[PDB]
């Protein structure tokens, strides 16, 4: 079961550096070549770089040539990406994908450059009125993506967030539920936000 | 330094057939062989197709590929909702050897679904958030199709044109589409108005749901 | 599979993590029929009995010379070596790009004269267990006679703190006409093995367009109270020279001045601390220069 | 024969025929073996490599004066072709003068065109290049 992971991802402002690494696992790592790809939100793919089995030789494309600096180390089974004098335009998705015929890709980590600093969010309860549903406002929170939990025993979903013209994001987790049980089960959304390293747990009633 | 071309859009009706193309020259396409790949709204992409024409494990046989001198297709025969999502061809240059060239890609939409009424749901401004001097106006909306609407908040009977925020309709897992809107407003006159209304009109067919300050 | 010389045989693999290979069945060429081991390199480990033998091919452990026993007796071998194909494109690890004339150039070819001899060298950063098999022809449908001889190393260099090793090769064509004009043109192909890695290389072109002359020859300075230049055609070049004709180039290198003419001598301007170089070019055919000859001036 | 004057403008044909800048991008009657333009056959008999001779420059000369120069793409201002072509046509005279007589492939779209040209140019590089040679060899040689 071949697997990638990739991490060292975050924010960050225009012109630091930062040093990305996707760890390897369920092959013969030192045996294949390995790329670095990415995508903006909403966007096309882009390929970064690509470095061979060995490390010999190194590859990059024109829009990071001199700037990004790709390595592995085939002891531990691991692939990194250097980044240096950043720009606004590297936001992106960054993930690792094997060079051959059945290639396989990560999860992805988001790299967001930004002079704006980060943000946590500020979470509110939706109470039920007089079926019924019921659910949790994150809002004004910078930048995305954030993580919620429910707890119930009868549909639920969580929406997209909306970029507000300030420049921040706001979201909304809900859970449809019978107005019979509204009395007997205690309902808590668990937020998290890691790139502020904002954790909320909001009692809802 | 170079990129595929592939149409922006492509659609079709349930069981139907339809064709994506992905265009180049001779020192790629006409020297190299077209992967495609599957992007899905929420994760990574997927291998459908390799060398052209092969398909892997787990990929069902509609699926199916081609490649005629500079140009590629792959061919989606019995359209299902599952299969609505964007998609990506993929080659080498044969002087740019290992350098990835993506295509523009192509977002695969589904029509010809049954109509869909969207399912409202109006909150007011939780207790906690006037505290802080502050109040907003969550209008839900969700289970619908087509995905395409508009929002119009009023004042008891009067407009409301300032202060608004929406997004975009998003598809949910059972591929019909939902989004939210965001009234921001002051604590007075919130208080002040006896009431405010979400007006959602989606083909002609309005749904209004109405909230008071209390309790 | 298939088979490269004898008892030597390829495989060629699609390279991907966790690729399942081909199935190989390796026969041993033998006429008994009973009594067989089968083992691999030097180790003495049995990995199979009978005439056959059934492997599953994914990984270099499982390339190597696979040799056939019968009473301790060896009867017969096969080796296997392994062609990557990695995404769809065979693998290039060996050699350097040199990147010239174009990129994914391997190869460069010359020839000192139209006679039919012809050299090519290419570089690598290899130093051990390293093979080449050079082969040559004029036309691909009905190849014609063209003998290449054995490549060997010419050079050694550093750059970028990594040895280069150059490694070059002669080969010449069968029944030349040198005075003809080219219709086919040369095909090369090179055989590449590192261990047991296969790869292959090519290169085509007429002779005319890689042709690079020697320095000219016997270079004088005769002064006057400013300087008389005199030289000659270089032994390699082809002969009669009535027929095939050179031109030249003149300079005087702070500046470079220089100037053209078809004579085998040249007056010029001297200065001290200056020097005097000269180079050649086919007169009729604008192919490469040839390296510079050079005197001190003054 | 005319040795010394055929050296002199064969000369010229492959300075005329080096200088043209079409952009390089890769995507018929030749100088075959025993055809006698070797230094050996030409003091046999120069004869036959000239009726080679001929045969090329008459062929590159209809070429040159074809559509696939004259027709689109427009022509250069600082275009050879023109000198090259009269060039062409002096020298055939020199050999068989007022004597040819005369009366295929013919691409349709511009760029086909554009590609023979080039196509066309480097070939005759190689053809000219023969003919200095042999007149070079013949004047110095065969000219008493
Ligand atoms: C550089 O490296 C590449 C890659 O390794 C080489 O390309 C391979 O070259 C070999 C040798 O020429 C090819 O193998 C040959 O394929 C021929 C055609 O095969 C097709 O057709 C047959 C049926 O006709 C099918 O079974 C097969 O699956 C293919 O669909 C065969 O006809 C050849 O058979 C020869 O050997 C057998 C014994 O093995 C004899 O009995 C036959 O009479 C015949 O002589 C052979 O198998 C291989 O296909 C090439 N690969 C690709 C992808 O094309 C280059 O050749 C190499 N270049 C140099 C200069 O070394």
């Amino acid at each position: 079961q071949v697997q990638l992971v990739e991490s060292g991802g975050g924010v960050v402002q225009p012109g630091r550096s930062l040093r990305l690494s996707c760890a390897a696992s369920g092959f013969t790592f030192s045996s294949y070549g390995m790329h670095w790809v990415r995508q903006a939100p909403g966007k096309g793919l882009e390929w970064v770089a690509f470095i061979r089995y060995d490390g010999s030789n190194k590859y990059y494309a024109d829009s990071v040539k001199g700037r990004f600096t790709i390595s592995r180390d085939n002891s531990k089974n691991t692939l990194y990406l250097q980044m240096n004098s950043l720009r606004a335009e590297d936001t992106a998705v960054y993930y690792c994908k094997t060079h051959g015929s059945h290639d396989n890709w990560g999860q992805g980590t988001m790299v967001t450059v930004s002079s704006a600093s980060t943000k946590g969010p500020s979470v509110f309860p939706l109470a039920p009125s007089s079926t019924a549903a019921l659910g949790c406002l994150v809002k004004d929170y910078f930048p995305e993506p954030v993580t919620v939990s429910w707890n119930s025993g009868s549909g639920v979903h969580t929406f997209p967030a909306v970029l507000q013209s300030s420049g921040l994001y706001s979201l909304s987790s809900v859970v449809t539920v019978p107005s019979s049980s509204l009395g007997t089960q205690t309902y808590i959304c668990n937020v998290n936000h890691k790139p502020s390293n904002t954790k909320v747990d909001k009692k809802v009633e | 330094q170079s990129v595929l071309t592939q149409p922006p859009s492509v659609s079709g009706a349930p069981g139907q057939r339809v064709t994506i193309s992905c265009s180049g020259s001779r020192s790629n396409i006409g020297s190299n062989t077209v992967k495609w790949y599957q992007q899905l709204p929420g994760t990574a992409p997927k291998l459908l197709i390799y060398y052209n024409d092969q398909r892997p494990s787990g990929v069902p046989d509609r699926f199916s590929g081609s490649k005629s001198g500079t140009s590629a297709s792959l061919a989606i025969t019995g359209l299902q909702a599952e299969d609505e999502a964007d998609y990506y061809c993929q080659s080498y240059d044969r002087y740019t050897h290992p350098a990835l060239l993506f295509g523009t890609g192509t977002k695969v939409t589904v029509l010809g679904q049954p109509k869909a009424a969207p399912s409202v749901t109006l909150f007011p401004p939780s207790s906690e958030e006037l505290q802080a001097n502050k109040a907003t106006l969550v209008c839900l909306i969700s289970d619908f199709y087509p995905g395409a609407v508009t929002v119009a908040w009023k004042a008891d009977s009067s407009p409301v044109k300032a202060g608004v925020e929406t997004t975009t309709p998003s598809k949910q897992s059972n591929n019909k589409y939902a989004a939210s809107s965001y009234l921001s407003l002051t604590p007075e006159q919130w208080k002040s108005h006896r009431s405010y209304s979400c007006q959602v009109t989606h083909e002609g067919s309005t749904v209004e749901k109405t909230v008071a300050p209390t309790e | 599979i298939w088979e490269l010389k004898k008892d030597v045989y390829v495989v060629e693999l699609d390279w991907y993590p966790d690729a399942p290979g081909e199935m190989v069945v390796l026969t041993c060429d033998t006429p008994e029929e009973d009594g067989i081991t089968w083992t691999l390199d030097q180790s003495s480990e049995v990995l199979g009995s009978g005439k056959t033998l059934t492997i599953q091919v994914k990984e270099f452990g499982d390339a190597g010379q696979y040799t056939c026993h019968k009473g301790g007796e060896v009867l017969s071998h096969s080796l296997l070596l392994l062609h990557k194909k990695e995404d769809g494109i065979w693998s290039t690890d060996i050699l350097k790009d040199q990147k010239e004339p174009k990129n994914k150039t391997f190869l460069r070819c010359e020839a000192k004269n139209y006679s039919g001899r012809f050299t090519c060298w290419w570089l690598t950063t290899i130093s051990t267990d390293l093979t080449f098999s050079v082969k040559s022809s004029r036309g691909s449908s009905d190849p014609q006679g063209v003998t290449c001889g054995a490549a060997t190393l010419s050079a050694e260099r550093v750059r970028g703190d990594n040895k280069e090793y150059e490694y070059s090769v002669e080969c010449q064509e069968d029944s030349a006409c040198p005075a003809a004009e080219e219709s086919l043109p040369i095909e090369v192909m090179v055989d590449a093995v590192h261990k047991l890695k296969y790869e292959n290389y090519t290169s085509s072109f007429f002779i005319r367009d890689i042709i690079k002359p020697d320095p000219p020859k016997n270079l004088q300075l005769k002064p006057l109270k400013q300087v008389e230049v005199s030289w000659e055609y270089p032994d390699t070049w082809s002969t009669p020279h009535s027929y095939f004709s050179l031109t030249f180039c003149v300079q005087v290198q702070e500046k470079k001045d220089r100037v053209f003419t078809d004579k085998t001598s040249a007056t010029v301007i001297c200065r001290k601390n200056a020097s005097i170089s000269v180079r050649a070019q086919d007169r009729y055919y604008s192919s490469s220069w040839s390296e510079w000859a050079s005197v001190p001036c003054s | 024969p005319a040795w010394t004057q055929c050296q002199q403008l064969s000369q010229k044909l492959c300075t005329l025929a080096w200088s043209a800048h079409p952009l390089v991008g890769h995507m018929v009657p030749h100088i075959q073996c025993g055809d006698g333009c070797d230094p050996q056959g030409l003091r046999d008999n120069s004869q036959f490599c000239l009726q080679r001779i001929h045969q090329g420059l008459i062929f590159y000369e209809k070429l040159l004066g074809s559509d696939i120069f004259t027709g689109e793409p427009s022509l250069l201002p600082d275009s050879p072709v023109g000198q090259l072509h009269a060039s062409l046509l002096g020298l055939s005279q020199l050999l068989q003068p007022e004597g040819h007589h005369w009366e295929s492939l013919s691409p349709s779209q511009p760029w086909q065109r554009l590609l023979l040209r080039f196509k066309i140019l480097r070939s005759l590089q190689a053809f000219v290049a023969v003919a200095a040679r042999v007149f070079a060899h013949g004047a110095a040689t065969l000219s008493p």
